[PDB]
DNA sequence: TCGTGCTGAGTGATATCTGCTTTGGGTGGGTGGGTGGGTTGAGGCAAT
DNA sequence: GCAGATATCACTCAGCACGA
């Protein structure tokens, strides 16, 4: 009767999402030498859980990922603009 | 015509402990000796009257478990009683097995009844005895000795110990199944064809059923505060430790505190489910309670038990 | 009519088990001694008939159940089989106390009802194995007969202490007494009728738990997969039974001489299979490291310290209040959003918090596992599908004997034993059935690594018993073996080759460390087993192992690196040929993404894991990491969780010996990866998409210029 | 020849081949060479006069129209010990083909004695071990035991349905006779005209009922220990033994000791414990049977 | 070297179904109602 | 009309082999 929500293409590429990630990821996490290996796992882990809790609510987190990384295979458009963010850094 | 997946039983996660304490248990039990007037094997000696009297329980005494190993064998047992007990019985078997081989199955014709024979183990002389009101439930499953005095007994029933049930559609048989706290039926018949999943019959002839009586006991008089009611407690005895305990006098139990669910939530056949002003609310989530929540009661289940308090011939045998 | 049919067939057998004898009550003697029908033979005649007409031709098993419901093994063959021992034992009193006694009237009627007892004991303890083309009876009664051929080997191994065994080896004795060129192919007959009895005997073990999938699974679930006889308890039947019977009748001395003699005294083609598979099933299950190292009271208190230590971790998840205290917490994310999570340790600790959360949520990922039992196959339990950890406790007695026994047949025999399997096989290798091939590989595995094991333990010994493990014959036997099983897509004789293989690479690398002067002839060997195509097949087991069992992938593990040793090795050494062979290429050939797939799939199961398999799980890590300087590999998703997981307080020990690769690991790839996301920003978002195939970026992803 | 119609010897019957007495028994041939010799010990049967006992017991059981032919334990023990070793271990097969045996017996004096009564019971008189209320166990599960105690307690007679029939609701089929168990009603989860696991019901208004009573029996006061408490049992009569006892009376009752699952104690213990009851197989009163009774000779003294 | 169409498999939501009482007892009441039923006897204690 | 326990059917997804 009704479609399931599903990590789509889409879904990505919106202003929620990729681009979100893009604007702020580097400022929020934050890997330092003083601090323990595990604190800087979880600081790391807590921006990308909270990132796909406020994205996708409807899975946990690794099966957030491998959902990720299935889709990476197959879509093509979420390859296109995978090289095209490399392509942009090889001109700059 | 079918299809059909297996599980086996190799595929089993074993408990390294468990099996740790299993061989502690069997070498105390093998190598302890104690020494007398010469020093004999206290334990092998008593397995070989066993088996020559055709006795089910082993008395031990808890002093020599602490004596021996540092106590660790000790506290492994009375912290964690109801998690090695299994474990301690595998020991027991596999000793009178290599000492005792005929001891462990049951005893003009032949006789086909010879079925496996259900040792006991009761332990006695703990270092500290408690009361009814020091029970408490952070000792779950602890092996602990309380006194009381004997105000009721409920009369010898056998109890279900190893059911054997037989399909109702292709006749199957399904043997040894373990019953916890109620009537507990197989669910998957092992016959890859057949697919009944909730219709059994019992066979009552093949199944096996234990002595069963329960006792309740009040705290003593005198160790109750002034003016206040006696605490009641439920006691479970079985096996061999029957009809020992008697109304009014005072006795002293050795064995594990448990806590007995109400099994009328958890479903039984035939049966219907179901002071504090709706406080006493149980706990729920589980699948078999759909929308009920569970209530528990403590008990106690009892290994040992002391009492605390003809012709010429017949008496002067009896007198050294 | 069939219900009829089957009636009077059991009326007919119970009739016929009623008429083989029964013990003399009638006799003073209150031992009751079995004495013997006047038809006792005829009876033995007419259940053999009975065998042979339905069992077999008419493809049934009712005749097997009926045979068993009626206790006639349990009760009547083991009798007489007894009786006639004791007698023997008498006779041969009489004989040697006075040579001129002889009271064995009827001599040759006992020993033709002996014999013919141990067959029909030997037909009725045969392996049963259900196959696609199997009646829908045969399949309908199966757990039956496992049951039943349970309460066989428990009243074999227990009635009169096994003397049975005793029994069988005194009709081998009379069966060698006779001259080698004097015997005849009854007498190797008998041979293998007793080889095949001690096959049977020691094979016997619990079924499988198969149950109709026709509809879904309901909520009840599974109860239990207990699948045992009634009066039968798992120690009865287990090896350490076996072993304990098999010394107390001196079982072992009959197979060490009928081992040691093979090739001077008696047929090969009688003897090599039985012995071969009789040995492979003693080590079916058995693990080497328990046989090299009170000791009790030590590791109990090892193992309470080690769940003491657990319990506390634990503590630390708990709340002190009761459950129904209640207490509501509300994380505000950075985006002016506030999340309510509930619990009392969730307030102080935000990864708490985090975490319950994430166990909240109910929507699950499909997980697919589809895997064939042994028994689908024809094979049975070893440790192909066993337990990475399973171990077999022995007493200190049954292990003392077991080690001596194994001992002295590899110090005797295994070469001899080793060379006529593997020309036996050579000159048959076209109808070899999987069985016989994972049985023949196992048994080579187990030895060989039992005698690195001992060798390294001590000096005593020596390593030229394996003499026949370099061989050339058998090495190519192995190889062709193998590569016909990966062209065949036959998954467990592949596995059981890997780890032939991978024994095979440390017994060539233990045998040039001790004697390089002597490895010239040793660098002959590698040259072989190093070609092209086997590269390539080496180079592709680890991709595959990626979808199967976890088994499976332990040995991809443990083939891999025993790979790169050699071949390290090698290369250092002295120039490798086969084409010159570079560490570097085969190195390259060992980094992809399917094989770094595989390795984390591996290490997500570190709890079950031994130290070793984390150490060398982390050694090929680093050896991706450093030496060839493929960071991009690593840097995926999966191995930074699994990371956090392992070092978590309530992950691995934290007082434990492979927390020092886990937390260098971590450190040195940290590190790294910082390092490289400030150099690239793009890389925040490669984390969790694979990586690209590209040309135009390719090589700027990877290597970052 | 019929294999089914082969039948074994008095010794094979020792010779038992089977996991249990009841398996062995409800075999074909044995049960035939067990109703063979239990016709033989009946009719063969005589005491130091030689008077065969058991004919002039069947003939007075005719001539009074019963339903009972009483046995004495200690005849068939002497007579084939094996017999008696298996009615004390499986009595409720035993005692069903000694039922059969016994009404060919009957039928051999009064050929037409089945129209006065269909069925002839079987009843063992001096059972050699005498058991108590409180020494009764697990052990003595299904098996003869017989006992001695007070009757305190006694209910009307009613009638009892002795072969059932059922039928469905869902196709309205009708299922086949059924034997009722005294301990236990007749439970079907699962039709076989239909094949559905649907209700069912009673029908079949073609019945044959039972007498049906219930006693509870109680341990005589004298035997108690010093002061404890009573311990009693309930004891369920069927035809020909309803009304032979009233309260305040000391009996001897020989019957098998049977048990069977009780949800209510299941919920209120909270262990699986099973109830337990005693089939009854004969009532005694408790030198002889009574002084009282008086005979012709002491008439004239 | 690899991309995609076909298949078996398994949950999710939804269809029918039974059940909707139940129960002996005064801390479940009598605005829930008797067509849902409850029929002691000894022993202890205050009043006198 | 209402809640709960139960079983039915339909739809969609990850693996597989072949062809491009
Ligand atoms: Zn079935
Ligand atoms: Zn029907």
């Amino acid at each position: 009767r009704r479609p399931q929500v599903k990590l789509t293409a889409e879904k990505l590429l919106s202003d929620k999402g990729l681009p979100y990630v893009l604007k702020n990821a580097h400022k929020r996490i934050r890997i330092s030498s003083k601090k323990n290996s595990y604190d800087n796992l979880s600081n790391i882990i807590q921006f990308y859980q909270l990132w796909a809790h406020e994205l996708f609510p409807k899975a946990k987190f690794k099966d957030f990922m491998k959902i990720c990384q299935t889709v990476g295979k197959t879509d093509p458009v979420l390859r296109e603009y995978r090289v095209s963010l490399f392509r942009d850094e090889m001109g700059m | 015509s079918f299809k059909s997946r297996a599980l086996n039983h190799v595929k089993k996660v074993d408990d390294v402990t468990g099996e740790k304490v299993r061989e502690a248990f069997e070498q105390f039990l093998e190598d302890f000796s104690v020494q007398s007037t010469e020093v004999e094997k206290v334990y092998r000696a008593q397995i070989e009257f066993m088996k020559i009297y055709d006795l089910n329980t082993i008395y031990i005494d808890y002093q020599h478990l602490s004596m021996r190993e540092n106590g660790a064998l000790a506290m492994a047992i009375s912290e964690q009683y109801y998690r090695f007990l299994p474990f301690l019985q595998k020991g027991l078997r596999r000793v009178v097995r290599k000492y005792a081989p005929e001891l462990l199955n049951t005893s003009t014709s032949t006789s086909p009844e010879q079925t496996e024979r259900v040792f006991q183990i009761s332990f006695f002389n703990l270092p500290t005895v408690h009361r009814i009101r020091d029970i408490r439930s952070e000792k779950i499953g602890s092996l602990l000795s309380i006194s009381g005095t004997v105000t009721r007994t409920s009369e010898v029933r056998p109890e279900l110990y190893k059911a054997s049930f037989t399909c109702d559609m292709c006749r199957a048989i399904v043997d040894n199944v373990e019953q916890s706290f109620k009537y507990t039926e197989p669910t998957f018949c092992p016959n890859p064809s057949c697919e009944n999943r909730a219709f059994w019959t019992l066979n009552v002839t093949r199944s096996r059923f234990l002595d069963w009586q329960k006792v309740r006991i009040q705290e003593n008089a005198n160790e109750i505060p002034t003016g206040s009611m006696p605490r009641t407690l439920d006691v479970i005895l079985r096996g061999d430790s029957v009809e020992r305990a008697k109304p009014g006098d005072r006795c002293k139990f050795t064995g594990v505190e448990i806590v007995v669910p109400d099994v009328t939530q958890l479903g039984l056949p035939g049966v219907k489910p179901s002071t504090t002003e709706g406080l006493n609310s149980g706990v729920t989530g589980l699948r078999s309670l759909g929308v009920r929540d569970l209530t528990y009661k403590i008990s106690f289940l009892a290994c040992h038990v002391i009492s605390i308090g003809r012709d010429q011939e017949v008496f002067l045998n009896s007198l050294s | 009519a069939a219900d009829f049919s089957l009636t009077v067939l059991r009326a007919r057998i119970a009739l016929l088990a009623t008429a083989i004898g029964g013990p003399d009550y009638t006799s003073q003697i209150d031992p009751p001694p079995y004495k013997l029908g006047d038809d006792c033979l005829a009876c033995l005649k007419d259940l053999k008939r009975w065998f042979k007409l339905v069992d077999d031709q008419q493809k049934r098993w009712d005749v097997a159940m009926a045979v068993a419901e009626y206790r006639i093994l349990t009760d009547d063959l083991l009798p007489i089989l007894i009786d006639w021992e004791n007698k023997c034992s008498l006779a041969a009193k009489l004989a040697k106390n006075n040579p001129d006694h002889e009271e064995f009237r009827n001599k040759a009627y006992y020993d033709k009802i002996a014999l013919n007892c141990l067959q029909l004991l030997v037909l009725m303890t045969w392996p049963l194995i259900v196959t696609e083309q199997s009646s829908s009876n045969q399949i309908t009664l199966y757990g039956e007969l496992k049951k039943h051929q349970l309460v066989y080997k428990k009243t074999i191994l227990s009635m009169e202490s096994g003397k049975v065994l005793r029994a069988a080896i005194r009709l081998a004795l009379d069966v060698i007494k006779i001259d080698r060129l004097s015997r005849t192919p009854r007498d190797n007959m008998v041979l293998k009728l007793v080889l095949n009895f001690f096959r049977n005997v020691i094979a016997i073990e619990p079924g499988e738990f198969t149950i109709n999938t026709k509809k879904s699974m309901p909520k009840k679930g599974i109860t239990s997969i207990d699948t045992l006889p009634p009066n039968v308890s798992m120690d009865d039947i287990s090896l350490n039974t076996v072993i304990s019977s098999f010394h107390k009748n001196k079982v072992f001395g009959f197979l060490l001489t009928l081992t040691s003699s093979l090739s001077k005294e008696f047929d090969q083609d009688f003897i090599n299979i039985p012995l071969l598979e009789i040995m492979f099933y003693f080590t079916k299950d058995v693990n080497q490291e328990l046989l090299f190292p009170t000791s009790a009271g030590f590791e109990l208190s090892k193992l309470l310290q080690k769940e003491h230590q657990m319990r506390k971790n634990v503590i630390k998840h708990t709340s002190a209040r009761h459950s129904r205290f209640g207490g509501l917490l509300s994380i505000q994310t950075p985006d002016k959003t506030r999340l309510t999570v509930s619990g009392s340790q969730a307030l102080v600790d935000e990864k708490i918090a985090l975490q319950k959360l994430d166990d909240s949520k109910k929507w699950n990922k499909r997980i697919i596992k589809k895997h064939q039992s042994v028994a689908a196959e024809g094979l049975p339990n070893s440790l192909l599908n066993s337990q990475t950890g399973k171990a077999i406790f022995f007493t200190e007695s049954n292990g003392k004997h077991f080690k001596e026994f194994i001992n002295n047949f590899i110090d005797s025999g295994f070469n001899i034993l080793l060379h006529s399997v593997t020309n036996y096989f050579t000159t048959e290798q076209d109808r070899m059935v999987t069985l016989e091939q994972v049985e023949y590989l196992l048994f080579f595995a187990w030895f060989v690594k039992y005698q690195l094991l001992r060798s390294k333990i001590d000096n005593s010994a020596d390593i030229k018993q394996v003499s026949e493990a370099l061989k050339e014959v058998t090495f190519i036997l192995v190889s062709s073996l193998l590569r016909s099983a990966y062209d065949l897509k036959n998954w467990t004789v592949t596995h059981a080759g890997m780890i032939a293989f991978n024994e095979l690479l440390n017994l060539v690398s233990r045998t040039k460390a001790a004697q390089e002067e002597d490895s010239t002839d040793i660098e002959f060997i590698v040259s072989r087993l190093f070609s092209d195509e086997r590269i390539q097949l080496l180079s592709n087991l680890p991709k595959i192992g990626s979808k199967y069992s976890l088994q499976f992938m332990k040995s991809c593990i443990e083939l891999t690196h025993s790979v790169l040793k050699v071949l390290e090795q090698y290369s250092d050494d002295k120039t490798l040929v086969i084409i010159e062979v570079n560490f570097q290429k085969v190195q390259a050939n060992y980094m992809t993404e399917p094989v770094i797939e595989t390795y984390i799939n591996f290490l997500e199961r570190f709890r079950e894991l031994e130290d070793d398999s984390i150490k060398k799980v982390f050694s090929f890590f680093h050896r991706v990491f450093v030496q060839a300087k493929e960071q991009a590999l690593l840097f995926r998703f999966d191995l930074i969780i699994l990371l956090r997981e392992m070092l978590s307080p309530d992950g691995l020990d934290r007082m434990s010996r492979s927390r020092k690769y886990v937390s260098q690991f971590s450190d040195y790839f940290l590190a790294r990866l910082k390092k490289r996301l400030k150099k690239s920003p793009a890389w925040f978002v490669g984390l969790l998409f694979p990586p690209l195939h590209n040309s135009e970026v390719g090589f700027y992803q990877r290597y970052g210029e | 020849i019929d294999p089914l119609r082969e039948e074994l010897t008095l010794e094979s019957l020792s010779n038992v081949k089977a996991n249990s007495y009841s398996e062995w028994i409800t075999q074909p041939n044995v049960s035939r060479t067990i109703a063979r010799e239990l016709k033989s010990f009946l009719l063969e049967y005589t005491d130091e006069t030689g008077r065969s006992v058991y004919g002039a017991r069947i003939r007075t059981l005719g001539e009074m129209n019963s339903e009972s032919l009483e046995v004495n334990y200690r005849h068939l023990a002497e007579s084939k010990a094996i017999l008696a070793l298996f009615l004390a271990k499986c009595p409720e097969e035993m005692l069903k083909i000694f039922d059969l045996v016994a009404m060919e017996a009957t039928e051999l004096h009064y050929p037409d004695y089945a129209r006065i009564h269909s069925e002839i019971h079987v009843r063992i008189s001096d059972f050699p071990t005498i058991y108590s209320l409180r020494e009764l166990r697990e052990s003595n599960l299904s098996s003869l035991v017989r006992v001695t105690g007070v009757v305190t307690r006694r209910t009307g007679v009613f009638p009892q349905l002795k072969y059932v029939k059922f039928n469905c609701l869902k196709c309205g089929s009708i299922l086949g006779p059924f034997f009722q168990d005294s301990n236990e009603e007749i439970r079907i989860s699962f039709c076989t005209n239909c094949k559905s696991k649907g209700p069912f019901r009673v029908n079949g208004e073609k019945t044959v009922y039972r007498n049906y009573q219930r006693v509870t029996l109680q341990e005589a006061p004298g035997t108690v220990p010093p002061g404890r408490l009573p311990r009693h049992r309930e004891v369920i009569l069927l035809a020909d033994l309803v009304d032979v006892s009233k309260p305040g009376e000391e009996v001897e009752v020989t019957g098998i000791y049977k048990n069977n699952y009780d949800g209510n104690l299941n919920a209120k213990n909270g262990f699986p414990v099973f109830a337990t009851i005693i089939e009854a197989n004969s009532i005694k009163r408790r030198e002889g049977l009574d002084v009282f009774s008086w005979t012709e000779e002491e008439e004239r003294e």
